[PDB]
């Protein structure tokens, strides 16, 4: 027999191409005394839009009466469906196998938690859980009718605790996410903190992309001759063209930290989410069975309150999952910032030494014409392109939680 | 001049004016005509489910799918009575009139109303109109029931038709004419839309909610806009990796369909890419600015004024004329203009201004949709507050779009007429 499990595809990881990104940064740039910069930024304000005059229709619309249409030639696109299944064969076990070990089926009534991932996998009545044995063990303990209510309020008290564990070198830390979901590389195995220690956001990532950082293509300055404002205009074009490639660069990185990384992260805060519902539900079908062993005259004794369980349990996940959220954006800014903007840098810095070398050339080659000022621009030149463009990720996205995280690093 | 919705109910006698005949682009003139409503100027509503390029049994929840993103509900008895087609109407009437009831949505609309297609297309000759074209000109039938056919041309922006198989999948179509798209080359053309209102989208941020109609109308208005000023534009997409079992499934995703949502999402599109489309744009406009300066005669209609669409398409690209009478780009002009189409009307930006929540990116987890249960019901949806109704306390917070709070304004779905794709994970072994 197959043992196949079911996952939908939403819920797998969206990781963008490198056939997505354009290569327009390679091309050559001619460089003349006229040319100017363009940015294109991905804004405008909403309130010169609705009193923009330059936006209203000026002139009546004419009258919808015409000529009959005789020309029907037109192409009318064809729709088929697609089978809703794909079948695919693995031996990992990623989040989705990991998840699963945290559900069961409708059937089975008497479930214990384990901390042993393959038994959960194997034994339809076992469910994989990612807290410490400690609390693994006192879910699985059956008690006396009168004791009941004192295990209850403290197994969803122990829910609770076990849930808000973070430690810990910058921001906070969530220990257990790797024992929950096992995502990227033997993240379950070993210690977590150690392994983060070492490599960082990294070990998180399911699977670490190519970047595509372009080699800046060469500038190509035209000469005038005798004209010594063409010429200075020329040089300044070219250092204010520099400013446009950096910007370009930056883009290009963010664009694909957000569309191949940033997704990544996100699946994660999502897979965080469903492995502790999943763990508040197989606490809730436990408590079930444990109730239902006893008897009419038992249960009439002691009035459990089911109304502040679910309302301790629901907030015991929320406070989680706050924590999970910062941690798990502050790992998503650090891989940009720490893996990702300083490789782009270099090659920049590198575009700075191949556009320095292009333009003292340039000077000495017009030597003649500028007089005895060549020396003059050749330190402009030098001192100009010490200063480098920053990297601001405000640019990039408005009113957020993400700016926070950036402002932190150096 | 003020924006005018217009009432009328489904039983309404046909007069030839807003209430008419019509034969929709894709019918290919082989006499199915359909009753339709205008309910603004260039815009009208055929209150039918959408056909076109779908087989009759496709309507019915298959062990397939059309498009992978979506969760896909199917109903076969959805607008097949007289009744349901004028709830439809009365439906459109009312997010319409939710849709002008503050100025930036206003503001949607007349730009869609006035955003006319150019007459022409790529194959007409510079120096021509030309109406003859599918994408320009559609036909209103005026013969009683039963006697020669006799047939009449008007002009529109917009045709809303009823969803097509999958409801809660609604979409902006173009028209294309030999693999070549007017609302792609500056020249714009008639758009259609399949839509429902009943049957919304479901989101929940992570740091849930159901989505207000209204929205999911104007996020689709928006993609008209772009389809009427020609600058739907295709350059390199986002395609997803492939390679690997974990890795998701997805059609292209075009940069158009990303500055439409807005927000965060334009960043995903590089710089680089950025400037194509603006280049394309302006490269567009460059060709239909030229046109205008050449254009002498209309073969197709004698009765067109050419002075008076000169002057028409001058005001809708917003091009600028000297004192002798030669037409123009003012960079700054079309600057502007392009960056008001592109990055002012987008669904985050719209969200703000209409108080209403929407799901943070694009790429948020889609989860199954609901059912409203009465729009038509001012306890639950109105035209100024649409569910956030202050005096049942729902206003702050988003409480009335919250799947918690609000459960009396929505119905939860069966999973039986649900299609999702999944992936079949398995070990590889015995
Ligand atoms: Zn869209």
């Amino acid at each position: 027999n197959l043992q196949c499990i079911d996952v939908d595809n939403e819920d797998l990881f969206f990781i963008a191409d490198k056939n997505s990104f354009s290569d327009d940064l390679s091309k050559n740039e001619r460089i003349e005394y006229n040319t100017q910069s363009n940015y294109i930024e991905n804004d405008f304000p909403i309130n010169e839009l609705i009193l923009d005059t330059d936006l209203i229709s000026k002139i009546e619309l004419p009258s919808e009466n015409t000529e009959s249409l005789t020309d029907f030639n037109v192409d009318v696109p064809v729709y088929e469906k697609q089978p809703a299944i794909k079948k695919i064969f693995t031996d990992e076990n990623t989040i989705f196998q990991y998840l699963y070990s945290q559900t069961f089926p409708l059937d089975i009534r008497d479930i214990s938690l384990t901390s042993s991932f393959d038994d959960a996998l194997l034994f339809s009545n076992k469910v994989y859980s990612f807290f410490s044995m400690d609390y693994i063990k006192t879910a699985n303990k059956v008690v006396e009718a009168g004791l009941f209510a004192g295990w209850v309020k403290q197994i969803v008290n122990d829910f609770v605790i076990e849930a808000n564990k973070s430690n810990t070198d910058i921001s906070l830390i969530v220990p257990y996410i790797g024992l929950a979901l096992n995502v990227g590389n033997e993240t379950a195995k070993g210690n977590f903190e150690n392994a983060f220690e070492i490599a960082g956001a990294s070990i998180l990532l399911e699977f670490i992309p190519e970047l595509l950082i372009p080699v800046v293509g060469a500038f190509l300055l035209e000469s005038y001759i005798d004209n010594k404002n063409k010429i200075i205009k020329t040089i300044d074009n070219a250092l204010t063209k520099r400013n446009e490639k950096w910007s370009d660069m930056y883009g290009l990185i963010v664009a694909q930290w957000l569309s191949t990384v940033n997704t990544q992260f996100y699946t994660i805060k999502e897979g965080m989410y469903k492995a502790l519902n999943y763990q508040a539900q197989a606490l809730e079908e436990i408590i079930k069975y444990r109730y239902n062993i006893y008897s009419e005259k038992e249960k009439s004794n002691i009035n459990i309150d089911f109304n502040d369980i679910n309302s301790k349990l629901n907030e015991g996940i929320n406070q989680a999952i706050d924590n999970i959220n910062n941690f798990i954006n502050g790992c998503s800014v650090s891989y940009l910032m720490k893996k990702m903007i300083p490789l782009a840098v270099e090659k920049l810095l590198d575009f700075d030494n191949t556009l320095k070398k292009n333009l003292l050339n340039y000077i000495d080659e017009n030597k003649l014409y500028l007089i005895g000022s060549a020396e003059y621009e050749k330190s402009k030149v030098n001192k100009y392109l010490k200063t480098i463009m920053p990297f601001d990720l405000s640019i990039y996205t408005n009113d957020t939680i993400l700016i926070e995280m950036f402002n932190k690093y150096n | 001049m003020p924006v005018t919705i217009n009432n009328f109910n489904y039983n309404d006698p046909i007069d030839n004016n807003n209430i008419i005949m019509m034969e929709p682009p894709f019918a290919r003139g082989t006499g199915r005509y359909y009753k339709a409503f205008k309910i603004t100027d260039r815009i009208w509503i055929i209150p039918e489910r959408y056909t076109f390029g779908y087989k009759p049994e496709d309507f019915n929840k298959s062990s397939g799918i059309f498009n992978r993103d979506v969760c896909e509900y199917y109903d076969p008895d959805y607008l097949n009575t007289n009744d349901k087609k004028n709830i439809f109407l009365q439906t459109m009437i009312k997010l319409f009139n939710r849709i002008k009831s503050k100025p930036l949505g206003e503001k949607l609309l007349e730009m869609i109303i006035n955003g006319i297609p150019y007459l022409g297309d790529r194959r007409v000759p510079l120096e021509e109109f030309n109406t003859n074209i599918a994408s320009v000109t559609v036909n209103k039938l005026i013969s009683n029931p039963g006697e020669v056919e006799r047939k009449k041309g008007i002009f529109a922006n917009l045709i809303i038709f009823g969803p097509g198989p999958v409801l809660n999948e609604n979409e902006t179509i173009d028209i294309g004419i030999q693999n070549h798209f007017a609302s792609r080359e500056g020249f714009g053309g008639i758009m259609q839309m399949k839509f429902c209102p009943e049957y919304v989208s479901v989101f929940n941020n992570v740091q849930g909610y159901f989505s207000d109609p209204a929205l999911i109308l104007m996020h689709e208005l928006i993609h008209v806009l772009h389809g009427l000023y020609g600058i739907k534009v295709d350059d390199l997409p986002i395609v997803p990796n492939e390679k690997k079992f974990f890795m998701q499934s997805t059609d292209a995703i075009q940069a158009e369909e990303l500055y439409t949502f807005g927000g965060q999402d334009p960043s995903i599109i590089t710089p680089s890419t950025d400037k194509s489309i603006y280049d394309k744009v302006l490269q567009n406009f460059r060709g239909i600015v030229d046109r205008l300066n050449k254009v002498l005669v209309c073969i197709s209609d004698p009765n067109i004024n050419i002075n008076i669409y000169k002057n028409k398409f001058k005001d809708k690209y917003k091009f600028v004329e000297d004192s002798e009478g030669k037409y123009s780009i003012d960079v700054e002009s079309f600057d502007k203009l392009y960056k008001s189409l592109m990055f002012g009307f987008t669904e985050t930006n719209i969200a703000e201004n209409y108080k209403i929540k929407t799901r943070a990116s694009y790429f948020s987890d889609s989860l199954p949709p609901v059912k409203i249960k009465n729009l038509l019901d001012n306890e639950i949806y109105t035209i100024e507050e649409g569910f956030n109704i202050s005096d049942k306390d729902m206003e702050k917070e988003y409480r009335g779009q919250n799947k918690a709070i609000n459960k009396q304004a929505y119905e939860e779905i069966s999973k039986e007429h649900l299609a999702v794709y999944k992936i079949q994970m398995c070990v590889d072994g015995i």
